This record gives C-alpha cells, structure tokens and sequence, in this order.
C-alpha cells in the first residue's frame, strides 16, 4: 500500500473519521483500491468512512493505524505539505520533507465491519436544514435516563416534513422542516453519539445531505463522507399528545430582554431547584426568585399580554435553555393555567415548538 | 418539577 | 451605606477583588471620603479596589457574596446605573426595573491581614512587570512538599530585577534593568499571589509601586492595592543551575524549531517524553521513539559550526519554554550528552531557560 497525497486533502477527512475512533476501534482503516484512498473509523456502533481521489501514483492494499497519532502527525505539518505514506513490514511509513514518522499498525483483517443492511426509507436534503432541525431540538435530550431512548433523538418523516423531536420528559422540542418529496410515514432514534457526528459531518457548503434509513441503521452522505450510524428501539414519545391542547393565553416579548431577565433572576434562585415564578398581567411579566437564604431577585418587563392574569413556576435553566436555541427578535409564551405546560415558539415562525412542564 | 408524560 | 455607580465602574474592581469560611466568599464593601472601596481576600492575599463616587452617597461598611454580586452587576445591561443601600441584614441592588435583596455578614467579622512595615521599595513600568513573571510563571511548582518551591522568587540586585521559578526539574530566569539603585535582596512570593499579581496589571501607562516586608509584599497600580504573605523558607541559587559557560551554540529559527519537535514528540514516550538531538555543522537531527518502538526522525537547517555532540531530554519542557519565548530565533547552548542546555531568545539575554539531559 502506498500513496502521496496533499496534506490539505487528508486533514479534513482524517479529522472527520478520528472522533472518537478494544485497541484497533482506536485505529483508522487505511484502504488504497481503484484510485480511491479510504479511511474508515468505528466504534461498533457507528461508522465515519471517508474517500480521497488519488491523482498521485499509488499502490493497493490496506492497514490499520492509530488515529490520533497518524491526524497529529499530518495536522503538525506544514502548510502545503506532501505526505507520502507507505506500508513496510509491521510498521505505517510517513514522510514528507525531512520529516519521518514510523506508526503501528493492526491488520486491515482484524479491523470491525458493522452488519450489511438495506435502505427502505431515502430522501436528500440540504446541508443547512439539517443543522436547522438539530440545533433547534438537541439540548433538549436526556443525557443519561434510564429511558435510553429519550438519550437521543427522533427522526420522522410525514407528508413532505422531516421532524426531529427531543425530549427528558420535563421538557421537549419539536422542530418540523420541508423537504420537498414525498415521504413515507415512518420514525426512528438515532443515538446522541450519531446526533453529534451526523452535526460534524455538516461542513456548510452547498452539498446536499443524502439520507438512506433501515429497519435498524441510518447513513448520511454529504460530499465523499458516509456515516453510518445503529439506532435505537423504543416507544418515542409522540409530541403530539405533549402539545398544550388550547393554550390561547398569549405573551409576546422581547427573546434577549427576557433572556437577560431571567438569566439575572436565576443567580438568586435555588442552586439545584432553580425555581422562578411568573406573574403576567395586562402588558407586564414579574419574575421572582428566592434562594433559601433568604435572597430575593425581581424583574419587570412589558410584554404584549391581554389574556387573564395568572401565576406559574419554572426551572429556570428550561427556560433560558429555550431561549439561547431560539435566537430570535420576539418570542411568544402560550399558556394554560398554573398546573400545566407552556408552549413557546419564536413569534415570527411556528418551525419549532417547545413545551415546558411548571414546578410547584 | 411535573412531567409532561 | 448608600453609592450609586455606573456598571463598567464596578465590573474591573469586582473582577480584580474576585480573585483570592463564608466570609471569605464575601467583599467587604466601604464608603468612605467620596470613596468605594472593594476587599477580597482568602487570609494569605488580599485585593483593594478603590472607585470614585461622582454621585451623592452615604458611608458605612458591609460583605455581600461575591460571585453573586459579580454576576448581578455583569448581568446587567451595558451602561446601567446601580443603586445599592443596606436595608437590615441584607444590600438592595436596583437597577431599572431590576431588584436585588443579597445577603451580608459584619464589616467587622471581615478578616485583615497583619500591620507590617515596607523595608524595601521600588517602582517599575507594569509592562516590566509583566515581562518578568510571564517569562518565568511556569515553571513554578504546585503543591510540592518542599514548599518554597510553590512560588517564584524576586531578586533584586544592582539596578536590576530578577524572577526566578523552578520545579526542581527545569528552571527559568528573567533579568530586568529598572533604572533604581536597590539592596541586594530577594524573596519568595507564592504560586497564588504571583498569579493574582500577574492578573492586576491592566497593560497600561500607570506604574507600579512593590513595597516588600520581612514576610510580606504589596503591589500598588492606580486604583488597585494587593498584598500577600511571602513563603517563609529558602530558594535555591540559580546561578549553580546554570550550565557553567557552555561551548557550543546552535541558532534557529523559533517556529520550525518548536513544530519539529512538536511532530516528533508525538511518538515520545507518554511519561518521560525523551527526545535526542544530534547537532552537526549547520544541521540538527531531533529523534524520538516509545515502548511501541514507534520513531518519529526531524531534520532541520540551523546555524552551527561546534564539534559534532548529541543530547536527549524532556520535550515537554523544551516546548514549554519555546511557547514561552515567542521569538523569531532561538539560542541553544549546548555542552555535552551529560550537561544541562540553556535556552533563551537570540534577540536577548533578559530571560534564559535550563533543561536536564536525559540518557535516552
Ligand atoms: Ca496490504
Ligand atoms: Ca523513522
Ligand atoms: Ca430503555
Ligand atoms: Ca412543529
Ligand atoms: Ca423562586
Ligand atoms: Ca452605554
Ligand atoms: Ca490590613
Ligand atoms: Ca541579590
């Protein structure tokens, strides 16, 4: 096996096939076949596989090298580097300039291949709604619930929308984006580990993302990357019946100004409870918070609110949480009564929705 | 803190 | 106790006294001759701020929380006006429409520091300052049994000021011209208040006063004041860690320098990250190799013309001093394999650097 190759070519896929990938799940799988290089990482759960156009003389075959070694090796080289690499008894040969390196290998034999499996759910979408429908949905995951499935995230397709869906069972978002082909009715979750690569992998240029789904896999295509990922079995719960069924109090205000509001109330607030009270009325919202020394914090602030005055409690941290994932100019709080959830969305798009249960 | 389901 | 001040005339006062028992958590506030003045201490150090009060006021004495008060202040919007009074055992903030009850513990429970009487005395630019502690910083211990290697010694002698910091494994010295008359003189002062010192200087046109004590040394820079004990121990002498006029003397360039044997170290031992050097005329071969008999080889163009030598040691700390020097060209200057390197910038002797051999 051997290749030289530009180090501005290998960097990026070295650097996207290294996280995270007992000994050879910390190796890359190095392949040279038909003009291509190809550089696979796994944890057994999941795969990044990444392929290099080889416009340099080159030689087959494969091996395996330890992946962080072989990145810092490549990413500690000079701009405009050339990296030559060669396979030479037990031993990886890289070198460029008059710089040597000699890696460790593991053979491209031992080295673990996930399942074959087939493709009964596809559709492209663009880069950009990707990004779009996890960031707005991902704090909201569980990290570690015994409910594993609530430590990922819900995909589904309906009509022509994918939807994602998070949630910990305190708080949830929803986020719903066209994509403009029909698609079967169908939902599936996909770990929080596969949520943060399949995020990576969205380098923001205008290759589109390719998504192909199995009964127990889901790959991503975007640009010469796959990335395969295991899902995860469970019963998702269904945003559907988390909704507020008529929450018709409606608050309007100012995303930074409420923000910054409860963020200053929020320091006199319960260390691990984080408990704040609302109080809206005509065109106003008082928040308070109290500690159990004794402290006090509270904000007023206009808002737009016509509706019946009411009283309701929150961990702050849920709400804030909302806020920072919202990014918006203004955003609306809709309500029930003291004992029930709040749904709140940015005022200016019903993309994305998220509902916050109260504290007593 | 309540639970939403 | 009654001020009304501006927020940004609160935050760099706050944030200095931050840096240093319940009380300890605390800032002493004073009002006082048209004067705020901010304490924080942890027993061993302390910090005075002093802020004008261009408002009407009321003197009195109280602590308040410190982060608490902090992130109040900070969370506050650009510009905002803050009205603080004492209100029975707590401190009203006010701000807008924003309202703040923190607790307080007695101005008199809050703890001072020993009387103590100034023996020798000096003034310097900040900028010199900075200079001398950053040159040396780290190298220092932490938390070493042998105390008085948990700090940085201060040196004066002639007209000049002298850093000296050390481990017990690699040594830096800086030297600096302060254009006084000073006694030979020297003490120790520790990692924390070194660090708290380095902190304090703003990087501005107001000079800094160092008055030092039998146990004690204070820092005077426009509206600020530290103090802090001295380590009550001895250092040892750097002029017996010094190689004792080494013979040979290799220049490169700093960069190329420090990104090869930041590539090679990569394949160096993960505990004792020994590397060899063999210095030939005008060439310099850096090798390293581990328990996996991994071998990263770097050659390098570098001025040269001694006898033919090599030498292993420490990678870590070679990096450590490079990162520290930010130069253009570095001065090596060798002896033998058994001997210990200096290393300083090529463009000034002020700070110099001493690494162990290592028999590799
Ligand atoms: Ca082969
Ligand atoms: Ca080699
Ligand atoms: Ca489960
Ligand atoms: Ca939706
Ligand atoms: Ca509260
Ligand atoms: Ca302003
Ligand atoms: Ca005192
Ligand atoms: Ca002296």
């Amino acid at each position: 096996m051997k290749f030289t190759v530009e180090r501005e070519h290998l960097l990026k896929p070295l650097q996207q096939v290294s996280g995270p990938l007992l000994p050879i799940l910390g190796n890359l799988l190095l392949q040279v076949a038909d003009g291509t290089l190809s550089l696979t990482g796994t944890d057994l759960e999941m795969e990044m596989v990444a392929r290099v156009a080889l416009v340099q003389p080159h030689e087959p075959g494969a091996t395996t090298v330890p992946a962080r070694k072989f990145f810092d090796i490549c990413r500690g080289l000079p701009e405009g580097a050339e990296i030559a690499v060669q396979l030479e008894g037990e031993r990886m040969l890289v070198r460029s300039g008059r710089s040597r390196f000699s890696l460790s290998t593991l053979p491209a034999a031992d080295f673990p291949n996930l399942d074959d499996w087939q493709s009964e759910v596809e559709f492209t979408l663009p880069q950009a709604t990707m990004k779009r429908l996890i960031e707005a949905t991902q704090f909201s995951m569980a990290h570690q619930d015994v409910r594993y499935y609530l430590n990922g995230m819900l995909f589904e397709t309906e009509g022509e929308e994918l939807r994602t869906v998070a949630t910990d069972g305190h708080r949830l978002a929803v986020c719903s984006m066209p994509i403009g082909q029909s698609l079967p009715s169908h939902s599936v979750i996909v770990p929080r580990k596969g949520v943060i690569e399949l995020m990576r992998m969205l380098d923001g240029g205008d290759n589109p993302l390719r998504v192909q789904i199995g009964s127990n896999n889901i790959r991503a295509h975007v640009g010469d990357f796959i990335f395969t990922s295991k899902l995860v079995d469970g019963r998702f719960p269904d945003y559907r019946r988390v909704l507020p069924k008529n929450p018709d109090k409606h608050l309007e205000a100012g995303c930074d100004l409420l923000k910054q509001a409860f963020a200053r109330a929020a320091i006199l607030s319960n260390e691990k409870f984080r408990g704040v009270r609302l109080y809206v009325s005509e065109n106003q919202l008082k928040i308070t918070a109290n500690n159990p020394e004794q402290e006090e914090a509270e904000e007023i602030l206009d808002v737009t609110y016509s509706g019946a005055e009411m009283e309701i409690g929150f961990n702050v941290s849920y709400v804030l949480d909302v806020l920072n994932a919202l990014k918006c100019e203004n955003v609306r709080m809709m309500l029930t009564d003291s004992v029930s959830s709040v749904q709140i969305e940015d005022a200016a798009s019903q993309s994305a929705a998220y509902v916050v249960m109260p504290m007593r | 803190q309540a639970d939403l389901f």
